[PDB]
RNA sequence: AAUCGAGCGUGUGA
């Protein structure tokens, strides 16, 4: 939703005249790039941990048990990215030609 | 049929052409595994007909990759049919349903590494149920044609040969149909001069039944008792 | 050896005027970049070895006493079997300029007209090969396999050093 | 020093579900009798099944029968799954004849002293023309496990074309076994439990017998180890 | 009936094999209870509401 | 029993030494028979 | 150290004499017919003449000497 | 015919007799590499886990050629140089090729794991065997935090 | 909805049972997606893939054995296999694949007798097809030949 | 497909020195794994000049690369293919150990089938204003 | 057919050492060698006979974490060496034994007086090191009788894990069987380490017994 | 000895 404000945002300056359209382009590629960044952020961290009532009681945060974060994690099958597909965000993709 | 479908299984199934469909609204009159007869409505009659519509179903008919056709009706008597209804299924098809596999009770886990690389575990429960047996129909063509030296005769006299390959031959050298036979053996006797079998023979490796026997005779040839 | 306009740069002046070291360098450092990039760990040995299969022709630019004549592009090998011979006889050796052929034309460009016509372009190498009068000593792998001989690596290299010595 | 196991209760909630109780057991042995008796139930239980079936007027199992609903492939599939109990006998020849408009069900086989027929709503195949006379006979042999017909081959490999309808035999009675351990309020001690097998079967076994067979297989196998030499 | 790996699951990315098994699981559990109505010959207004 | 491999142009001579007879007539086989 | 050698290649030296010795003693098992001593416990052939190369008794010198002496007679 | 002749014939051939599996293309020196074949009653070859990443094969449908050296040196040379045990290194830059997969890395890494509250945290163990009771009586979890004699 | 209808059937909503090994009984740590899924036969059958020859049909113009899984044909040990057996220094293997596992006309007899007479024997041998080569080259008009020595 | 491992030491003196590509602040790879398995064709010095570390005819192996780290050798020069003068094939020590045995490679290995081999596999996997130093 | 099985034709069992043996047999129907390993090893693992080291008593000590000087290993360390001491008894349930060596130098097992109910399994399993002239140790030990594993995280001053059953490393794999046509069939190989209170083999044979003796209410 | 064979197009897997 943040990256969709400011994409909005932007389009409201560029209807202003205010940037190009190359770099406008670029500007929101790189934009919703940082929101694939924060969501990969946002996602494996919540993947790799967990809520532990200890011997005491109290929590001890740990590496998370999670299936899909062994596969990742453990190197058997899978990598950060296509674990970023299959539960954060696809991210940009490529058009026929080179452009993104 | 599919558990898990996505509803266009109907429309391949119904507009391919496998299934027996029913041309005009009816009730059934009778139904056979091989024919259907429909009594047809006096809604839908046209002036000068009996109202009957048959309709003879493909029973293990070889299709163009070895596979079978089998139509099954899916009606019985005194059910009313109407415009577009299926009949029988042809393969693949249950009750008008586009049914490619079977449905299956899967468990998402390794096991001793024997599900490695895409690999896949089956039960017991589904070679004993039979779930993914498939029937294989192909086709074995015999010639009768003119040599060098003299005609080819079609006959049982086969020299040099035991009388276990002899006891399922007949006065032609055709074995029956339904007979059991597996590689090597004499399907349509045939022996050429020099004498030397030429006869068709069963490929090396497959064993199956006879089901069907088809008889092309070009004008002035003598048949004989089996023909 | 030293650059007087900018731009992507040429490995054949590299060649002729930086060394021989300078473009085994230049060519490995860019090969291993480019498997590098994928994340791909290869030797350098290898490189190594298919540039020095690049680089076994050599230029006669003034022959002098030596057999050789002018402008002929010749093995290097014969180079310094000639070389080696006028130091035996004491008289000083024919100079030599290296070249850069590409894979496809050193492949083309062997002394074996046999592993030639097998690759590519089998009836230009056949043309030459019977124009000049060729003769195909089996020594190379393709050579062997070919003849169905066994080639001169591995089990099969004491093989040929025996039929060497021998003969 | 150990409490034997003992039957102490065989519920029959129906002719093909059945819960057997034994008790009493020491911790552990619970599970370990549970798992070795359930692998021998599904294992290496006896039964009976169609082998061999010859239909009148029929040459081979690729073909249809006159004024019959289903296809003979149909047919044989139907008898695969015919819960039929043999008493006294290994090899039985039973006799089906029939004719006219109706369901061909299990209950129209020719009544014999030595076969009993669990399920006569089971529904074989239908008859759709009143001329029609259907008229099979089936062979049916006692045996253990899944044979398929495609192994199994005649004792002089020649056995009549027309006939020969073989029909693969899954000769295992019980379909589905589960086993529960649990704790047991005994006023002795407090360390015990039950065993509670729940059966599920296709009703030709009796619970009890099917569960002395598994634990005679399971003392005649350890019997090996026992008289070691 | 059949043993799958989960590791082609992630790297492979079909992801419709793991939400299609779990709707089939739930379609064969109505049918099953389907089965127990049937089995116990209830009344005909029980599988309607059913 | 060889260890090289020789490429040269061919004499008339060397491939008539080569042909054991002259080909006249441009048909393969006749269909009446099987004779060449 | 049968299947790859490690523990013969301190028993034979070099490897190609290693294979010229395997190949000249199949020959001569397969010919010669010498009487082994190693019991027979449905083993391969070759699998034995690496055991008695493992064992280091017969290399290659001794092979010459051997069969110079087997020319003399 | 398929007699009990035949079955102990081949027992005895199958037996160190070097097979060469080959899957196309063979991009590199180990797209070919000899086993020790096994027989099964299948129609199938079973292929060892390990190999996978030398044939660059997968089990969702792969087809793999099989070569049978005949003569005496053929079989030598595929024993010493073709074995799968003898080529553990790739020669493009040295490093091990039967490194571990999918299955295998999954269940070290689910076995090595720790958890702050398993079942039998802080006991003291005499060494690995005493672990393995704990485990397979099921009195001590597997990710359990302990204390243990190594050797 | 899946986790309605999976409620409606009294299952867990998370798709995971408590799943059961068949050959000890000990439940696994974690649950186990169990679940139905439509398979589908392919028609892509071992009865038909599998396939191995010896001593079968060879073609005319090559001795090579050509053909496939319909005419029992051979496998195809392209230039690729043979630049593998030559990495590995294997020599002798790809003389029997190129000198004995085709193209030979005698030397594929003997072998076979030795074979049956136990022995592994006649590996070297000329390929026919480079005799084909050498006669579609002198045919062509050009003189190639062999050595004496 | 020619080239094979025909001798086993030449004894040249000529050779490559080699450092590590660092584009920006990065190594890409150590001084040792481009080092390792070669041959020196002179005798390695500590820094100072003063005493030799290794000699040129030993064939440097982890250990001996692991010692060079420890007395943090800058720059090596080790016989390569290139600068081999041999006719007819590649010595032994130009060429460096075996990638796939650990010892010194015997004669008669075809290392331009391995190399070209080793080269075109991973082809399958390949595709289709200032400067800043950020180090004390 | 449904009453008769084929025989073990092979029985065989290879003496790697004393307490090191592999035996197999050969061969065994489908399901039965996982059944019957499974079997086997519950029952050896949780099910077998012996006595172990249960309690032991360190005079003051009446805080949560305290220190004794004058011995070269630590408390924990001590306890867990005396957890391993195989130990045989014959006579009654329960015995209690004490250890009286002292001195500066090598401290073995045999030095400990031989009882006639209780004979020790190994005479060189070493306790502890004295190392001082006036550093002297002689505590007391708890022998219990007992079968199994028992923590001891609930329930004389000191409690330690008994380790009852003689069972040091059981473990079983099943193999493919061949026979001149059958080729599914199983062959359990099982590798058997005991400490010396019992024979490996004898374990097992101990354990099939009770284990066919918990079904004789279906002898027929 | 009986024993036997190719090209082109097309669609498929790896
Ligand atoms: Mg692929
Ligand atoms: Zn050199």
């Amino acid at each position: 939703s943040e990256a969709e404000a400011e994409v909005a945002e932007i389009q409201e300056q560029f209807q202003s005249g205010l940037v190009t359209a190359g770099e406008r382009y670029n500007k929101v590629i790189d934009i919703w790039a940082a929101a694939n960044d924060r969501v990969s952020k946002a996602m494996m961290d919540n993947l790799q941990t967990e809520t532990v009532i200890n011997r005491d009681g109290q929590e001890e945060k740990q590496v998370s048990f999670n299936s899909i974060y062994m596969m990742a994690d453990s190197g058997a099958r899978g990598s950060a990215a296509q674990i970023r597909q299959l539960a954060g965000m696809r991210g940009l993709m490529a058009k026929p030609d080179g452009s993104i | 049929k599919p558990l898990v479908g996505t509803g266009m299984e109907r429309a391949v199934a119904v507009d391919s052409g496998v299934t027996a469909v029913a041309k005009r609204g009816g009730v059934v009159q009778y139904v056979d595994a091989s024919r259907i007869v429909i009594k047809v409505n006096e809604d839908e009659m046209y002036p000068g007909e009996a109202g009957i519509d048959i309709y003879n179903l493909t029973k293990y008919t070889r299709s163009n990759q070895n596979t079978c056709i089998n139509q099954m009706p899916c009606v019985s008597l005194g059910e009313p049919v109407e415009r577009g209804d299926v009949l029988a299924d042809g393969p693949s098809t249950d009750l008008g349903e586009l049914a490619l596999g079977q449905n299956m009770r899967v468990a998402f886990m390794p096991w001793n590494g024997y599900n490695f690389e895409d690999s896949i575990l089956v039960s017991e429960r589904v070679v004993q149920e039979d779930r993914f047996t498939t029937i294989h129909i192909q086709e074995l063509a015999c010639v009768s044609r003119d040599t060098k030296l003299g005609p080819e005769e079609i006959t049982a006299d086969i020299p040099n040969v035991g009388e276990a390959a002899l006891s399922k031959l007949d006065e032609s050298g055709i074995v029956y149909i339904g007979a059991e036979v597996t590689g090597g053996d004499i399907l349509v006797g045939k022996v050429t001069p020099k004498v030397k079998d030429s006869s068709l023979r069963v490929p090396n490796g497959v064993s199956g039944t006879v089901i069907d026997v088809q008889v092309f005779t070009r004008d002035g040839v003598e048949k004989d008792k089996r023909a | 050896g030293d650059v007087i306009s900018d731009g992507p740069e040429a490995p054949h002046d590299i060649l002729r005027l930086r060394g021989v070291h300078a473009v085994t360098r230049y060519i490995v450092n860019e090969v291993q970049d480019v498997y590098r990039l994928q994340g791909v760990k290869i030797n350098d040995k290898h490189i190594e070895v298919i540039v020095r299969q690049m680089l076994r022709k050599a230029t006669i630019v003034n022959a002098g006493s030596s057999d050789f004549l002018e402008g002929e592009q010749v093995e290097y090998s014969r180079v310094k079997i000639a070389n080696r011979e006028l130091e035996a006889n004491g008289k000083v050796g024919a100079t030599y300029s290296r070249d850069l052929l590409g894979i496809t034309k050193a492949s083309l460009a062997t002394e074996s007209f046999i592993s030639a016509a097998s690759f590519q372009e089998t009836t230009r190498v056949l043309t030459e090969a019977a124009v000049a009068g060729k003769r195909d000593e089996l020594r190379g792998l393709k050579e062997n396999v070919i003849v169905g001989r066994l080639i001169p690596a591995g089990t099969g290299y004491a093989y040929h050093q025996d039929r060497m010595r021998r003969r | 020093e150990f409490l034997k196991p003992r039957l102490v209760d065989i519920e029959q909630v129906s002719s093909t579900h059945a819960k057997v109780t034994l008790e009493p057991l020491e911790r552990g042995f619970g599970h370990t009798l549970g798992n070795a008796l359930r692998r021998i139930l599904l294992s290496s239980m006896p039964g009976c099944a169609v082998t061999e079936v010859e239909i009148d007027g029929v040459l081979h199992e690729y073909s249809t029968k006159e004024g019959v609903q289903e296809d003979i492939l149909e047919i044989l599939l139907n008898l695969k799954g015919l819960a039929v109990r043999v008493q006294g006998k290994d090899e039985v020849i039973l006799t089906l004849n029939k004719s006219g408009i109706g369901p061909v069900t299990a209950a129209d086989i020719t009544h014999d002293g030595d076969v009993e027929i669990v399920k006569p709503q089971h529904v074989i195949c239908h008859l759709t023309d009143e001329n029609a006379s259907i008229s099979m006979r089936i062979k049916v042999q006692r045996g253990r496990g899944y044979v398929p017909a495609s192994t199994r081959i005649h004792s002089e490999e020649d056995e009549r074309p027309i006939g020969r309808l073989l029909v693969d035999a899954c000769y295992s009675p019980v379909e589905r076994i589960a086993y529960n351990v649990e704790a047991a309020r005994v006023e002795q001690r407090t360390d015990l439990d039950k065993l509670v097998i729940e059966m599920e079967t296709n009703g030709t076994i009796d619970p009890e017998e099917a569960i002395r067979r598994a634990a005679t297989i399971l003392a005649e196998q350890l019997e090996a180890f026992v008289d070691l030499r | 009936d059949i043993v799958l790996n989960p590791l082609g699951v992630p790297s492979r990315m079909n992801i419709g094999q793991i939400l299609e098994t779990h709707l089939g699981m739930a379609a064969k559990g109505i049918g099953d209870k389907i089965n127990a109505m049937l089995k116990q010959q209830q009344e005909v207004a029980k599988l309607r509401e059913f | 029993e060889f260890d090289a491999i020789k490429i040269a142009l061919a004499s008339p001579d060397m491939i008539r030494s080569w042909s054991f007879g002259e080909v006249k007539k441009p048909e393969t086989i006749n269909y009446r028979t099987f004779k060449p | 150290a049968r299947v790859t050698v490690q523990d013969a290649v301190e028993k034979i030296g070099n490897r190609f004499d290693l294979v010229l010795v395997a190949a000249r003693r199949a020959r001569q098992m397969q010919v010669g017919g010498k009487d082994p001593l190693v019991p027979e416990e449905n083993d391969k052939t070759t699998v034995i003449a690496l055991r008695e190369i493992e064992e280091g008794l017969i290399n290659n010198q001794i092979l010459d000497v051997r069969e110079r002496q087997e020319q003399q007679e | 015919r398929e007699e009990a002749v035949v079955w102990d014939i081949l027992d005895e051939v199958i037996r160190e007799h070097p097979v060469l599996l080959n899957r196309a293309p063979t991009l590199h020196r180990l797209g070919i590499q000899a086993f020790e074949p096994v027989l099964i009653e299948g129609k199938a070859i079973q292929l060892h886990p390990l190999v996978c990443a030398a044939y660059n094969a997968d089990f969702d449908g792969d087809q793999m050629a099989v070569h049978v050296p005949l003569t005496l040196e053929a079989q030598l040379e595929a024993r010493a140089l073709m074995m799968s045990t003898n080529n553990i290194l790739s020669p493009a830059n040295g490093e091990p090729i039967i490194v571990p997969s999918q299955d295998v890395v999954l269940g070290l890494y689910y076995m090595t794991r720790d958890c702050v509250n398993a079942k039998g945290e802080g006991m003291v163990l005499t060494g690995p065997k005493e672990a393995e009771r704990l485990y397979r009586s099921g009195l001590a979890s597997l990710h359990a935090r302990v204390k243990v004699r190594i050797t | 909805e899946i986790k309605e209808l999976l409620k409606l059937g009294d299952l867990p909503t998370s798709g995971q049972i408590r799943l059961y090994d068949g050959r000890t009984g000990e439940q696994f740590e974690r649950p186990v997606t169990v679940g139905y899924m439509y398979m589908l036969k392919l028609n892509h059958l071992v009865d038909d893939k599998m396939h191995a020859r010896s001593t079968g049909s060879y073609s005319l113009v090559t001795q090579q054995p050509l053909g496939g899984k319909a005419q029992f044909g051979g496998q195809r040990f392209g230039e690729m296999e043979v630049w593998a057996l030559e990495a590995y220094g294997a020599a002798y293997t790809l003389q029997e694949m190129l000198t004995v596992k085709s193209d030979d006309v005698n030397g594929r007899t003997k072998m076979y007798k030795n074979i049956v007479d136990g022995n592994h024997q006649m590996e070297p041998g000329m390929p026919e097809s480079f005799n084909v080569l050498l006669k579609e080259i002198r045919s062509l008009g050009i003189n190639i030949e062999l050595e004496d020595e | 497909q020619d080239l094979v491992v025909t001798e086993d030491d030449c004894g040249t003196h000529e050779g490559i020195m080699m450092t590590p590509v660092i584009e920006g602040g990065d190594v890409k790879e150590p001084l040792r794994d481009r080092v390792l398995g070669r041959v020196t064709a002179e005798d390695v010095l500590k820094p100072g000049t003063a005493d030799i570390l290794v000699p040129r005819n030993t064939l440097l192996h982890e250990q001996w690369c692991d010692l060079l780290e420890e007395n943090s050798v800058d720059a090596v020069k080790v016989r390569s293919v290139v600068s081999c003068d041999t006719d007819f094939g590649v010595c032994a020590h130009c060429y460096g150990r075996d990638l796939a045995r650990g010892h010194i490679i015997n004669k008669g290995e075809a290392i331009g089938v391995i190399a070209a081999q080793s080269i075109g596999e991973p082809g399958t996997q390949l595709t289709m204003s200032s400067i800043q130093v950020k180090n004390k």
